[PDB]
C-alpha cells in the first residue's frame, strides 16, 4: 500500500494524480474557448433571421388595395 | 413564434394555413414571374445518390461539396468553403419560404380588408 | 471490398475468440481479463480501418455469407449490413467498452469469479454487435434477445441477494413485453411482405406500416425504457458498477433508439408512428428527469439521467430526424460511461456507499475522479463544443424549428432545464462541501487501470463529438436559419437550470425544518408507478393462478 | 425397419445374457450404437417418402421422432441406474426390458403404412408404459386412477377404433399412401361431427389438450425418472404424430369443428403457464410447462398451414429435449434431498456449479431463446396463427412473457438465494449426471445449425 | 462463376482516384499492406490446392427428369398414374419456390446496389417480383399443409370459373 | 409422516378445532380455518396476509432468505409472499392518495398531448419546394405517364 | 410437508368471449379476400 | 438493561471459540502444496497480434475470395458516388461538369 490510510484526516495526494486533473482541466477550458473564438456561429446564429414586416409589398407581389 | 398566438388567439381567418397553403395563384399579382432554375440535372443527382429530401434546388452545392470532401479525404477541414456555400444556399431558400408565408399572410388580409370594404 | 470486408469480420470474429479459447486452449487463467480486454482493444484497431474506408468514399457492403435455411420461399442467410449506422457506432462502442473492462480490471479485483465477470461482458457485447450488424429480422432478433438475457446474468451478478434477483426478473419481464411488438413486426413483414431482409423491406415501403410500426415502438420502448416499461433500468442498478456503465451507454438500452433507425425508411412517412413515438419519448425525458432530482443514490441518479436521455433520443425520432437520434446515441455513450465509471471510483474509495448524503468534501480529496466528473456533467448538460454538445444542440433546434407537437416540445425543454439540476445536484451533494463519510479514509485513485481507463473517455467526452460530427456525410439538410430565442433556447434554459439548482441546494444549509410535499414525495417515489405496479400486478396474476 | 426392429430385439437377450455387474454397460453401450445407425434415416426425397415395404415407411415427419426415440434409451439407462442400484438384479433386467420393449413398440408406432397397425402399437405402448410408471413408482397412488383409464378408452380408445374401421369399410383402406391420393372430402354431417371426434379425441387426450391435462401432472409426480423421460419426450408426441397424420382426411370438416379446441388451446397456453408460477413440486411445474409447450403444437395442427406443420414439427423436437432435460435436472437434486419440493432446497450454485451451468442452459432453451430450435419451432407457430387471425399475438405473446417468468423463476429459486443451513448431504455432481444432462443439451444446439433436418416434410 | 443472365448486375462504374491533399491517404497504404500480408499468401495457399485438384478430376451431373403426364390426365382414383404426376408436381412446386427466390434476391441486391437512388433505379425489379409473386401465389397460395396436385387443379379450375363467367358480365 | 399430523376436513367441533391447533403448532385461540366452502382449504389455518418483507430481519431465522423458523406454519399463499414477489410492508404515502396522484398525472398528460395535436407549433414557412414535378421521377413515379406538372417561381 | 401437501390436493367464460373475438374476426377477413377487398399482394407464405 | 451475568459468561466463552477457530483458517506458509522490456510488450503484442488479428485474417479473406464471392449476391457492395468531374475507370469515360452557378 503506498498509500496509508488516515483518521480524521484529509487523504496523501500523489503528485500525479493532481497534475494529470489540472492539465485534462485547463484543456477542456482552452477547448472550449478555441472553439467559441472559431464557431461562435455555432452558439449564437449562423445567418440573419428577416424581419417580414419589413418585406414591401412590391417585393412579395401584394397588389394595390384597388386593384 | 408570434404568429402562432395569432392564429390560435386572434383572428385565423388572415393567417396562412401552413399545410394548404398557397392558397393564392402564384402569378396574381406579379407581372410575369420567374421559374425557379435548377442547376444540377436529374442524371446528375441519381449518380450522385443524394438523399432525396437532399434533391432540392441547392443540390449543386451539396453535389460540390460532397465531391471535395472525398478528394481532401484524411483532411475533414477541408472544406469549408464547399460547405458554407451549400449552407448560404439553403438559408435563401429558407428565407424564400419565408416570404410565401408572408406574401400569403399579406394576400389574406387584402381579401379581409376588401370582404369587409364590401359589405360596408 | 476485400479488405474492406474481410476487416468487418474479423472484427466480429476477434471478439468470439476469447470466448472459444474458454476450452482450455493454451488457457492463462491467471490473466484472463487482461486478455479480453487485449482483444477488445484489438477489435477497437481493426473496427476502424472499414469507418476510415466509410468516411472516405462512403463505401457500404452487404455481407451474406453463409445460408441458414429456407422455408419455401423465405430464405434465411447470415447477413451483415455493414453500413451507416454499422460503421461509426462500432467504433465507439468498442472504445467506450475498452475503457470500461480496463475500469473493471480494478473494480472487480477481488471478486473470486472475475474471469467469468469479464466472460459475460464479452458475451454482452458481442449480442449487441449481432444486434447493430444485423441486416435481416431474424438475425436481429438473435441479438435482441442475446443482450436481454446477459442483461439478466450481468443484473444479478450477486445471486444471494433477493433484491439483485429481483431486479434480474423485471429487467426480463418488461423487455420481454417489447418483445411482443417485435415478433408483431416480424409476423407483419412476414406476412404482407415476404422477407424479414431489411432489403426488401425498405424496397416494397409499404405505406400501410402502422401495425408493424406500432410493433417496434412497443419493441423500442421496453428494451430503452421508455414511459410505461421504464422501472426497469433504475432497477438494473443491483448490478455491478461496470455492468450498469456497459448496460446504460454501449448496449442494451440504445437498442431500442437503434431498431427504430433502422426502420426511418419507414417512419419517415408515418406522420402517426412520428407523433406516437415524440408523445411517447417527450413525457419519458420529463418523468425520469422529475424522478431524478429527489434520487439520493448515486447510482440512481445516472440511471435515471439515461432514461431521460433515452427519452430525448426517442423525440428526435419522433420529429423526423433519425440521423441526429444515432449522433446522440454516439456522443451519449463517451460521457454516461464515464459518469458511471466515476461513481464507481467514488463508491469504491467510501467502502461500497452510494448515498450521496453520506458523500462530500470529495473536491479534493479525488482530484482526477473530480475532473471526469465535471467533464461529465458538462457534456451532459450541453456545454458548448464537449461532445454533448455536437447532438443536444442540434435536437433542440431541430424540435423547434419542426411542424410538431406543442405539449412535447415544452416537456421537452423543460426536461433540458431538469438535466442540469440533477447533474448540479451530484456535484454538489458527492463533491462540495464537508466530508460525510466514515472517519477512516481510504480515499485512493492512484490506480493506472483506474486513472487510464477513465482519461480515454475523457479525452472522448471533450474531442469525439467534433471528431465524429465533422467526418459524417450529410444526410439531412440542417435547419439553420431561426429566430435568436428559439436558436440559444437549448443554452438558456440549461443555465437557468444551473442557477435554479444552486438556491435549492443552498436552502439545504440554512437551519430551517423541512416539509415534506405531495410534489417530493412524488418524485422521490418514482411517482409510485413501481409500488403500485410492481405489487399489484404481480398480486393479480399470482392470485389468479392458483385459483 | 428391420434393421432397427431386430436390433432392438436383440437387447433383450444381449440384457438377460450378460455378467451380472454388466447389464448397465452392456445395454447402454449397444443402444448407442442402435441410436448412430438411426441416422440413416435421413435418406429423404424432396418428393417421395422413404417406403421400404407394406408395413413400414418413414418420412420427414417420423424420421426425427424416430432418431429422438432411439437416443432416449440410452440416456434412460444412465437415469435409471442409481436409484434401481439397490434392486435385485432380476429386477433390474425386467425393468430394461420394459423399456427395451417400450422402443420396439415407439419405433413400429412411428413408421407404421396401416393406421390400424398404427392404433394397435400406439395402445401397446400404454402397458410398458404403465407398468413402469407403477411397478417403479414412488407412491401406492394409481397413475391409472381408474377415471382417467376409464374417460380416456372410452372417449378415446374405443372411437377411433371404430371411426378406423369405418373408414377402412368407405374407402376400401387405411394406408396412408392410399388415403393420400384417394381422399375423399368430409361434408357437413352429424354423422360426420362424430367421425372427426372419434378420430382426434385420443390425440386430443394424449397431448394433453388444456381441460384433459390433469392426468399428466399427476403421472409425472408418480414415475419413475425414465418414465417421465419416455412420457415427457416421446409419448406426448405420439398425439401430436397422430393428429398430424390423420387430419389428412378430415378436411374441409376441420375448418370449424377446430375452432372449440383452438380455443382451449389458445386460453389453455396462458392458464397453464400461469400455474406453473404457483407450483411447488418440480415435477408438477415442469409437467404443467408440458401442457402450454403441447397447446402450440395442437394449434399449429389444427390451423394446417405449411409454416405450423414445420413449427409443430420443430416443437415437438424441441421440447422432447428440453422437458426430458428437465426432468433429469429435478431427478437429480431429488437424489440428494429425496423431496420434490422446490423451495427445500435453495442456493444450490453456490454448492453446485457446473450443474447451475446446465439449468441455466435447460431453462434458456424452454423460454425459447433465438436462435435455438426451441425458438425457431416456436416462431414458426406464431407466424402462421398471426395470418389465422392478427389477434392471436396478443395471446401468443403473453404467453412469451408468462414463460420467461416462470422459467427463471424456478432457475432462481432453486440455484439462486441463499443455501438451506440443515441440508448437508449435498455431493458433488457426478460425472454420470454431467454426462446425462450434455447427452441432452449438445444435440439440442448443434440442431441450430442444420435445423431442417426436424422441420418435417413440409419444409 | 455463377451465370451473369440469371443474376444480373451491371457493370461497375468506379471514379479514378483524384486526390487533392497533400496529406498521404492512409486507406491507400493500409491497401497495399492488406494486397502483401493478407492477399498474395492468401493466393499462395489457394494455387497450390487448386494445383492438387486440377490433378484429380471428377464430374458430378444436374439430374434431368423427363416429363410425365400431370394429374388432369390421370384417371380417377389411379394411383398409379397419380403417383407420378403428384411426384411431378411436388419437384415443380419446390422448383417455383426457388424460382420466386432468385428474383427476391435480385430484388435485394439492387435496393443495396443502387443506395439512395434505388427507388428509381430498382423499379424494372420491383415489377418482376410483383409478377412472379402474383403468379406464384395464383399457383400454390391457400392449399394448405395437406397439398396437393389435386387441391393445386381445383383451386385453378375454381378461378378459371371465374374468369370465364366475369367474360360473359363483361 | 403420519396421517395425524396433515391437513385434514374441515374442523367441526372445538374439540376438532383444538386438535388442529395443535397439529399445526398454533394455539387454540390463534387458530382458524378457512370459511368451509368449495374451495377445499381444509382445516389449514388462515395466517394473516403479509410478505416476508414485514418479518423482523434482525431475529434469527433459521431460513433467513424466506424469514421462516422450523416448525412454523406456512401462510398459505407464502410462495407468493416470499421477499422477491409480492409485497405488503407499510408505504409512507397511503396506498388511496398514490393512485390519484400516479392516475393524475398519466390523465393530465395524456390531455395535454392531445391539445398538442390540436393546436402543433410551426415556423412562419411556405412549404418546401422540389424541382423536377415535385421529384415525381424519384419518388418511383410511373415514367410511362406524364404528372400534371408543378411550377415553383423566383420570389 | 403440511404446507405443500395442501397446496398440490370465470371458468369457460374467456372460452366463449374468445371464440367471438376470433370467429367475428376471421369472419370479416374471409369476406373481403372473397370479395377481393384485402390486401395480399405480397402475401405467399402461410 | 444490560446482559445478564449468563449471557455475558456464554458470549465470551463462544468468543474464545469462534476466534481460535477464525485463526486457524489461516494458511501455512507451505500452502498450498502444489503439485510439480520493451521487446517483451513488443513480444506478447507481436505475438497476439498474429495469432488473433493476421490468422483470423487469413482464413477470413480465403473464405470470403473463394468461396462466398463465387456465389451470386453474397457480397453487394453500394455502387461508388459518381460526381461531375469525374473519371471512370473502367471506361475511361469523363462525367461533365455541371452547369455554371448564377453568382452567389
Ligand atoms: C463436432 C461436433 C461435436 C459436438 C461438440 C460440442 C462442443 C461442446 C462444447 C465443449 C466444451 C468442453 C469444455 O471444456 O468446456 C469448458 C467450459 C469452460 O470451463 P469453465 O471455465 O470451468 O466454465 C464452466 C462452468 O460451468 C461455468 O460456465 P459459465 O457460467 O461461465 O458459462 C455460461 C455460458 C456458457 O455458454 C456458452 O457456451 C458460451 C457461448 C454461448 C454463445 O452460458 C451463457 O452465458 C448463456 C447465455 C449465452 C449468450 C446468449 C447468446 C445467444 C446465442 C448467440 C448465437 C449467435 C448466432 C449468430 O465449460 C462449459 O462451458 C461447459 C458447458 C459448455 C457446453 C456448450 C454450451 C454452448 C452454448
Ligand atoms: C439468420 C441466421 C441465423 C444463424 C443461427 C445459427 C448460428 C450459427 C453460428 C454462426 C456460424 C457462422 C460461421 C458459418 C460458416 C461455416 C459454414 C460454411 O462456411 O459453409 C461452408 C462454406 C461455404 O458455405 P456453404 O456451406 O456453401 O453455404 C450454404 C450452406 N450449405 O465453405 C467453407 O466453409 C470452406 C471454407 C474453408 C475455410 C478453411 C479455414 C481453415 C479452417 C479453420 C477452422 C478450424
Ligand atoms: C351407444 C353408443 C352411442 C354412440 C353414438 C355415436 C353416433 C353414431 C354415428 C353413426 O352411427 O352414424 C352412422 C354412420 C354410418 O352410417 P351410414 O348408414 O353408412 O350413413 C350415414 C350417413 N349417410 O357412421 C359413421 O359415419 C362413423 C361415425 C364415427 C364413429 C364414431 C364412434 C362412436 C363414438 C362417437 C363419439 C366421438 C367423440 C367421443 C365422445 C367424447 C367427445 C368429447
Ligand atoms: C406505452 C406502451 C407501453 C405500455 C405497457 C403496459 C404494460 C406494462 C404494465 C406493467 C407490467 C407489470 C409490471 C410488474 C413488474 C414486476 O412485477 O416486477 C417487479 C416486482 C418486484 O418489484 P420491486 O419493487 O423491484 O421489488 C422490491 C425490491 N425489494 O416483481 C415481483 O414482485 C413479482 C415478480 C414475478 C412476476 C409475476 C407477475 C407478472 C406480472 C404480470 C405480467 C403478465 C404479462 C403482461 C403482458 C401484457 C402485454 C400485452
Ligand atoms: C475461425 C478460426 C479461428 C482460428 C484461430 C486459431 C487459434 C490461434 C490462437 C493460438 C494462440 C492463442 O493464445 C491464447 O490467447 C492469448 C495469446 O496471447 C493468451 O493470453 C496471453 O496474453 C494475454 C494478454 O495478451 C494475457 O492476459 C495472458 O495472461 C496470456 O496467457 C491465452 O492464454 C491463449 O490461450
Ligand atoms: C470425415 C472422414 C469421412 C471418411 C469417409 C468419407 C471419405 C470418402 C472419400 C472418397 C471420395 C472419392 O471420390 C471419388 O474420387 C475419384 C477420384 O479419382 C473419382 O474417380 C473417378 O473420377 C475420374 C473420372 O470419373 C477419374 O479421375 C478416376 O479415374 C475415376 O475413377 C470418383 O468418381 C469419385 O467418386
Ligand atoms: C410538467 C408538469 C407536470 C404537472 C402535473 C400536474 C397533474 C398531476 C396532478 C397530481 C395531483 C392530483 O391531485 C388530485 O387532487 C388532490 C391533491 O391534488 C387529491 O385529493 C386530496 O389530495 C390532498 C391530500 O388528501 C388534499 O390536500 C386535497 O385537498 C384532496 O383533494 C386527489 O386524489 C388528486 O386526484
Ligand atoms: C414559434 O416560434 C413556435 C416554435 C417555438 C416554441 C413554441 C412553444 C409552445 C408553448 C407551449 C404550448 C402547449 C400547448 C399544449
Amino acid at each position: 500500500a503506498h498509500i496509508e490510510p488516515r483518521y480524521r484526516q484529509f487523504p496523501q495526494l500523489t503528485r500525479s494524480q493532481v497534475i494529470q486533473a489540472e492539465f485534462f482541466s485547463a484543456t477542456m477550458w482552452f477547448w472550449i474557448l478555441w472553439r467559441f473564438w472559431h464557431d461562435s456561429d455555432a452558439v449564437l446564429g449562423h445567418f440573419p433571421y428577416p424581419d417580414p414586416s419589413q418585406w414591401t409589398d412590391e417585393e412579395l407581389g401584394i397588389p394595390p388595395d384597388d386593384e | 413564434g408570434a404568429h402562432l398566438a395569432r392564429r390560435y388567439l386572434g383572428d385565423a381567418s388572415v393567417e396562412p394555413d401552413p399545410l394548404r397553403m398557397p392558397t393564392f395563384p402564384p402569378d396574381y399579382g406579379f407581372p410575369e414571374r420567374k421559374e425557379r432554375e435548377m442547376v444540377a440535372t436529374q442524371q446528375e443527382m441519381n449518380d450522385a445518390q443524394l438523399v432525396l429530401q437532399q434533391r432540392d434546388y441547392c443540390a449543386h452545392y451539396l453535389i460540390r461539396f460532397l465531391k471535395c470532401k472525398r478528394d481532401s479525404f484524411p483532411n475533414f477541414l477541408a472544406c469549408k468553403h464547399e460547405r458554407h456555400d451549400w449552407d448560404y444556399c439553403e438559408h435563401l431558400d429558407y428565407v424564400k419560404r419565408m416570404k410565401e408565408f408572408e406574401r400569403e399572410r399579406r394576400l389574406l388580409q387584402r381579401k379581409k380588408r376588401r370582404e369587409q370594404r364590401e359589405a360596408d | 471490398m476485400n479488405m474492406f470486408s474481410s476487416l468487418s469480420l474479423v472484427t466480429l470474429l476477434l471478439l468470439t475468440m476469447p470466448i472459444m479459447m474458454m476450452s482450455f486452449n493454451t488457457y492463462k487463467p491467471s490473466n484472463y481479463p487482461l486478455y479480453v480486454k487485449t482483444a477488445i482493444s484489438y477489435a477497437f484497431i481493426t473496427s476502424m480501418i472499414p469507418t476510415m474506408m466509410f468516411i472516405h468514399s462512403g463505401q457500404e457492403l452487404i455481407i451474406s455469407n453463409w445460408h441458414w435455411l429456407t422455408i419455401q420461399t423465405l430464405k434465411l442467410s447470415l447477413s451483415f449490413k455493414m453500413d451507416y449506422f454499422s460503421m461509426m457506432f462500432i467504433p465507439v462502442a468498442l472504445f467506450v467498452t475498452w475503457s470500461i473492462m480496463e475500469f473493471s480490471m480494478w473494480y472487480m479485483y477481488s471478486d473470486p469469479n472475475i474471469n467469468k465477470f469479464f466472460k459475460y461482458l464479452l458475451l454482452f457485447l458481442i449480442t449487441m454487435l449481432i444486434l447493430v450488424t444485423a441486416n435481416n429480422l431474424f438475425q436481429l432478433f438473435i441479438g435482441w434477445e442475446g443482450v436481454g438475457i446477459m442483461s439478466f446474468l450481468l443484473i444479478g451478478w450477486w445471486y444471494g441477494r433477493a433484491d439483485a434477483n429481483t431486479a434480474a426478473l423485471q429487467a426480463i419481464l418488461y423487455n420481454r413485453i417489447g418483445d411482443i411488438g417485435f415478433i408483431l413486426a416480424m409476423a407483419w413483414f412476414l406476412t404482407n411482405l415476404n422477407t424479414w431482409d431489411l432489403q426488401q423491406i425498405f424496397m416494397l415501403n409499404p405505406s400501410d406500416s402502422n401495425m408493424p410500426l406500432i410493433g417496434l415502438a412497443l419493441a423500442a420502448t421496453g428494451k430503452s425504457a421508455q414511459f410505461g416499461l421504464h422501472p426497469w433500468l433504475p432497477s438494473a442498478m443491483e448490478g455491478p458498477t461496470p455492468v450498469s456503465a456497459l448496460l446504460h451507454s454501449s448496449t442494451m438500452v440504445v437498442a431500442g433508439i437503434f431498431l427504430l433507425i433502422r426502420f426511418y425508411p419507414l417512419t419517415e412517412n408515418n406522420k402517426y408512428i412520428q407523433s406516437i413515438t415524440l408523445c411517447l419519448g417527450a413525457i419519458t425525458t420529463l418523468f425520469t428527469a422529475m424522478c431524478a432530482l429527489t434520487q439520493n443514490d448515486i447510482k440512481k441518479i445516472i440511471a435515471f439521467s439515461t432514461s431521460s436521455q433515452l427519452g430525448l433520443m426517442m423525440v428526435t425520432i419522433g420529429i423526423n430526424q433519425p440521423y441526429l437520434a444515432f449522433l446522440h446515441i454516439c456522443t451519449h455513450a463517451f460521457f454516461k460511461a464515464m459518469l458511471f465509471m466515476c461513481s464507481g471510483s467514488i463508491i469504491h474509495s467510501l467502502n461500497d456507499e452510494q448515498d450521496i448524503r453520506k458523500m462530500g468534501g470529495l473536491f479534493k480529496a479525488m482530484p482526477f475522479t473530480t475532473t471526469a466528473l465535471i467533464v461529465g456533467s458538462l457534456a451532459l448538460t450541453g456545454m458548448p463544443f464537449l461532445t454533448g454538445f455536437y447532438s443536444k444542440d442540434l435536437i433542440i433546434e431541430a424540435a423547434n424549428t419542426s411542424y410538431t407537437n406543442a405539449w412535447a416540445l415544452l416537456m421537452t425543454l423543460i426536461a433540458t432545464s431538469f438535466t442540469a439540476i440533477y447533474s448540479t445536484r451530484i456535484i454538489f451533494f458527492a463533491l462540495l462541501g464537508q466530508p460525510r463519510f466514515p472517519t477512516l479514509v481510504n480515499i485512493n485513485e492512484n490506480n493506472p487501470l483506474l486513472i487510464n481507463s477513465i482519461k480515454r473517455l475523457l479525452i472522448g467526452s471533450l474531442f469525439a463529438g467534433y471528431i465524429i460530427s465533422n467526418n459524417i456525410p450529410p444526410t439531412t439538410i440542417p435547419q439553420m436559419t431561426m429566430p435568436y430565442y428559439l436558436k440559444t433556447t437549448a443554452l438558456i434554459v440549461t443555465i437557468l437550470g444551473f442557477i435554479l439548482a444552486l438556491e435549492i441546494s443552498n436552502m439545504t444549509k440554512n437551519l430551517k425544518y423541512h416539509y415534506p410535499s405531495n410534489a417530493f414525495k412524488f418524485s422521490t417515489l418514482l411517482g409510485y408507478f413501481p409500488t403500485i405496479m410492481h405489487r399489484l400486478a404481480p398480486y393479480m396474476n399470482l392470485s389468479m393462478s392458483q385459483k | 425397419m428391420l434393421k432397427y426392429i431386430i436390433p432392438t430385439i436383440m437387447l433383450m437377450p444381449l440384457t438377460w445374457l450378460s455378467k451380472n455387474n454388466m447389464i448397465w454397460v452392456n445395454s447402454t453401450a449397444h443402444s448407442l450404437l442402435i441410436s448412430f445407425t438411426s441416422l440413416l434415416l435421413m435418406n429423404q426425397f424432396g418428393d417421395n417418402s422413404l417406403n421400404f415395404s407394406l408395413l413400414f415407411f418413414s418420412d420427414s415427419l417420423s424420421t426425427p421422432l424416430l432418431i429422438l426415440t432411439m437416443w432416449l434409451l440410452p440416456l434412460m439407462l444412465m437415469a435409471s441406474q442409481h436409484h434401481l442400484s439397490k434392486e435385485n438384479l432380476t429386477r433390474k433386467k425386467l425393468f430394461i426390458t420394459m423399456l427395451i420393449s417400450l422402443q420396439l413398440f415407439l419405433i413400429m408406432t412411428f413408421t407404421a403404412m396401416e393406421l390400424i397397425l398404427f392404433y394397435i402399437l400406439f395402445e401397446a405402448t400404454l402397458v410398458p408404459t404403465l407398468i413402469i410408471i407403477t411397478r417403479w413408482g414412488n407412491q401406492t397412488e394409481r397413475l391409472n386412477a381408474g377415471l382417467y383409464f376409464l374417460f380416456y378408452t372410452l372417449a378415446g380408445s374405443l372411437p377411433l377404433l371404430v371411426a378406423l374401421i369405418y373408414i377402412q369399410n368407405t374407402v376400401g383402406s387405411l394406408n396412408f399412401l392410399m388415403l393420400q391420393y384417394w381422399v375423399q372430402p368430409v361434408h357437413n354431417s352429424w354423422s360426420n361431427v362424430f367421425m372427426w371426434l372419434a378420430c382426434m379425441m385420443a390425440f386430443m387426450v394424449k397431448m394433453p389438450l388444456y381441460g384433459l391435462h390433469l392426468w399428466l401432472p399427476k403421472a409425472h409426480v408418480e414415475a419413475p425418472i425414465a418414465g417421465s423421460m419416455v412420457l415427457a419426450a416421446v409419448l406426448l408426441k405420439l398425439g401430436g404424430y397422430g393428429m398430424l397424420r390423420i387430419t389428412l382426411i378430415l378436411n374441409p370438416m376441420t375448418d370449424f369443428m377446430a375452432y372449440p379446441f383452438i380455443m382451449l388451446s389458445l386460453w389453455g397456453m396462458i392458464m397453464t403457464s400461469s400455474i406453473c408460477l404457483r407450483q411447488t413440486d418440480l415435477k408438477s411445474l415442469i409437467a404443467y410447462s408440458s401442457v402450454s409447450h403441447m397447446a402450440l403444437v395442437i394449434v399449429a395442427i389444427l390451423i394446417q398451414t405449411p409454416w405450423s406443420y414445420m413449427g409443430a414439427t420443430a416443437l415437438m423436437i424441441a421440447h422432447g429435449l428440453t422437458s426430458s432435460m428437465l426432468f433429469c435436472l429435478a431427478n437429480s437434486n431429488y437424489e440428494r434431498i429425496h423431496s420434490r419440493t422446490m423451495i427445500l432446497a435453495r442456493g444450490l450454485q453456490t454448492l453446485l456449479p457446473l450443474m447451475a451451468t446446465w439449468w441455466l442452459l435447460a431453462s434458456l432453451t424452454n423460454l425459447a431463446l433465438p436462435p435455438t430450435i426451441n425458438l425457431i419451432g416456436e416462431l414458426f407457430v406464431v407466424m402462421s396463427t398471426f395470418s389465422w387471425s392478427n389477434i392471436t399475438i396478443i395471446l401468443m405473446g403473453v404467453n412469451m412473457v408468462i414463460t420467461a417468468l416462470y422459467s427463471l423463476y424456478m432457475l432462481i429459486m432453486t440455484q439462486r438465494g441463499k443455501y438451506t443451513y440443515h441440508i448437508n448431504n449435498i455431493s458433488p455432481s457426478f460425472t454420470r449426471e454431467n454426462a446425462l444432462m450434455s447427452l441432452h443439451i449438445l444435440p439440442l444446439l448443434l440442431l441450430t445449425l442444420n435445423p431442417k433436418i426436424i422441420l418435417g416434410p413440409l419444409y | 462463376s455463377w451465370d451473369k443472365d440469371v443474376y444480373p448486375e451491371p457493370p461497375r462504374r468506379t471514379p479514378a482516384p483524384s486526390p487533392q491533399t497533400s496529406l498521404p491517404n492512409p486507406i491507400t497504404y493500409l491497401t497495399k499492406a492488406f494486397d502483401l500480408l493478407v492477399d498474395r499468401p492468401v493466393t499462395l495457399v489457394r494455387e497450390f490446392i487448386e494445383r492438387q485438384h486440377a490433378k484429380n478430376k471428377y464430374y458430378y451431373y444436374h439430374r434431368e427428369f423427363r416429363r410425365v403426364p400431370d394429374i388432369t390426365e390421370c384417371q380417377e382414383k389411379d394411383v398409379l398414374c397419380m403417383f407420378e404426376a403428384e411426384m411431378q408436381w411436388r419437384r415443380d412446386y419446390k422448383v417455383d419456390q426457388e424460382i420466386v427466390n432468385i428474383i427476391q434476391e435480385r430484388l435485394k441486391a439492387c435496393q443495396q446496389r443502387e443506395g439512395e437512388s434505388h427507388r428509381q433505379n430498382c423499379a424494372k425489379e420491383l415489377e418482376q417480383f410483383t409478377q412472379v409473386v402474383k403468379a406464384y401465389q395464383d399457383r400454390y397460395h391457400d392449399l394448405g399443409a395437406h397439398y396437393s396436385a389435386r387441391k393445386c387443379l381445383a383451386k385453378q379450375k375454381q378461378r378459371m370459373l371465374a374468369e370465364r363467367k366475369a367474360a360473359k358480365e363483361a | 409422516i403420519t396421517k395425524d399430523m396433515l391437513p385434514g376436513p374441515y374442523p367441526k367441533t372445538p374439540e376438532e378445532r383444538a386438535a388442529a391447533a395443535k397439529k399445526y403448532n398454533m394455539r387454540v385461540e390463534d387458530y382458524e380455518p378457512y370459511p368451509d366452502d368449495g374451495t377445499g382449504y381444509g382445516d389449514y389455518p388462515k395466517l394473516p396476509d403479509r410478505s416476508q418483507q414485514e418479518r423482523d430481519p434482525w431475529y434469527d431465522w433459521d431460513h433467513p432468505d424466506l424469514r421462516l423458523n422450523w416448525g412454523e406454519p406456512m401462510h398459505w399463499d407464502l410462495d407468493m409472499y416470499i421477499r422477491n414477489r409480492v409485497d405488503t410492508s407499510p408505504t409512507p404515502v397511503n396506498w388511496n392518495l398514490m393512485c390519484k396522484h400516479l392516475f393524475g398525472f398519466v390523465a393530465f398528460m395524456l390531455f395535454m398531448f392531445w391539445v398538442g395535436e390540436t393546436y402543433p407549433a410551426y415556423q412562419p414557412v411556405g412549404p418546401k419546394q422540389y424541382p423536377y414535378n415535385n421529384l415525381y421521377l424519384e419518388r418511383g413515379g410511373d415514367p410511362n405517364k406524364e404528372p400534371e406538372p408543378v411550377v415553383h417561381y423566383e420570389i | 410437508v403440511r404446507w405443500t401437501y395442501a397446496r398440490s390436493a370465470f371458468g369457460i367464460g374467456p372460452l366463449v368471449f374468445w371464440y367471438y373475438v376470433f370467429k367475428t374476426d376471421r369472419d370479416r377477413k374471409e369476406k373481403l379476400i372473397q370479395e377481393g377487398k384485402l390486401d395480399r399482394t405480397f402475401n405467399i407464405s402461410y | 438493561s444490560g446482559y445478564t451475568p449468563e449471557e455475558k459468561l456464554r458470549l465470551q466463552q463462544l468468543r474464545e471459540l469462534r476466534r481460535r477457530w477464525l485463526k486457524d483458517q489461516e494458511l501455512s506458509p507451505r500452502e498450498p502444496v502444489l503439485p510439480p522490456n520493451v521487446i517483451y510488450k513488443t513480444y506478447r503484442h507481436s505475438i497476439f497480434a498474429f495469432t488473433h488479428v493476421l490468422i483470423p485474417v487469413w482464413i477470413i479473406h480465403y473464405y470470403l475470395k473463394y468461396h462466398v464471392t463465387t456465389k451470386p449476391y453474397t457480397i453487394v457492395e453500394k455502387k461508388p458516388r459518381i460526381f461531375p468531374g469525374d473519371t471512370i475507370l473502367e471506361t475511361g469515360e469523363v462525367i461533365p461538369p455541371m452547369k455554371e452557378f448564377p453568382d452567389q
